[PDB]
């Protein structure tokens, strides 16, 4: 039905209108803590805040604020943590969160710099031989390896708690070619990237929620998560076609504002869920066709 | 400003 639905909307060109309806109907919950004066400097954007009911709380008894939201998708049974791109002063908080929430993967969908603007801090080591230490949160971070592809890069990081001298492996999945307020090049490139993430196990129920961010943590992040959850649902339901993408997006917006920032991102999500259904419904070969089409070399 | 995404 969603492909039937997708057809009417394109045919009549109503993406902007359909998108404005989602915006009109989205939830509005208080952001009290995010707005406290002492937390001014912990927010990259003063108009993108986590809701109080779903914000992630740092376990430091001084100030527990981080701009980050737990997105708990019940029917689909996946949780994601959506966050803003760490600021030079909240890098220690970010990794505190990753440690405390027991996350195994981090998905970064932006670049540190876009159109000459600073969009995110360099919060992970670019060189094996130069590790990072976050003094405020007593954590250590070390680049272990990095498989670089044409449009993304997977890294293996070692995060160590200096307090307890325990270490974990964190996988880092950086999509380098997704412009702010833009879409990926193709459904193929996106889906190929999403499936690399799934295949790493980082999304396994046995780990904390994967951390997903871009600069603000709503647009590309929202797009990434919607598509994933919708595909998840088409798998579970005895009826894959029933899945209403607009409804899933509204469910998700109960947990963080603004998810999906443009009408073209919404359109893209349909493309990606539709295409990705092919795999859900048995076409084994289709995944190799996204690898050849995404041009990951 | 710069502290606004929207
Ligand atoms: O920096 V974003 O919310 O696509």
């Amino acid at each position: 039905e969603m492909e039937k639905e997708f057809e009417q909307i394109d045919k009549s060109g109503s993406w902007a209108a359909i998108y404005q309806d989602i915006r009109h109907e989205a939830s509005d919950f208080p952001c009290r803590v995010a707005k406290l004066p002492k937390n001014k400097n912990r927010n990259r954007y003063r108009d993108v805040s986590p809701f109080d009911h779903s914000r992630i709380k740092l376990h430091q008894e001084d100030n527990d604020y981080i701009n980050a939201s737990l997105i708990k998708m019940e029917e689909a049974q996946r949780s994601y943590i959506l966050t803003q791109g760490p600021l030079p002063n909240t890098c220690g908080h970010f990794w505190e969160m990753v440690w405390e929430q027991k996350s195994r993967g981090v998905v970064m969908l932006n670049r540190v710099m876009e159109k000459g603007s600073l969009k995110c801090a360099q919060y992970w080591p670019q060189k094996e031989e130069k590790e990072m230490i976050f003094e405020d949160t007593n954590l250590k971070l070390t680049l272990i390896s990095e498989d670089i592809k044409s449009y993304y890069t997977v890294r293996q990081l070692e995060l160590e708690n200096l307090t307890t001298q325990e270490t974990r492996e964190i996988l880092h999945f950086h999509y380098t070619t997704w412009p702010d307020f833009g879409v990926p090049e193709s459904p193929a490139s996106f889906l190929n990237f999403l499936f690399k993430v799934r295949e790493s196990g980082s999304l396994s129920p046995e780990h904390g929620p994967v951390v997903v961010h871009c600069s603000a943590g709503i647009g590309r992040s929202g797009t990434f998560c919607l598509a994933d959850t919708c595909l998840l649902l088409m798998d579970k339901r005895k009826d894959p076609s029933s899945v209403d993408i607009k409804k899933v997006l509204l469910e998700m917006r109960k947990f963080r504002m603004g998810l999906i920032q443009t009408a073209d991102q919404l359109r893209f999500s349909y493309l990606a869920v539709i295409e990705g259904a092919k795999f859900i419904m048995g076409d084994s070969s289709v995944q190799d066709q996204w690898k050849e089409l995404s041009h990951e070399d | 400003d710069a502290d606004e995404y929207l």
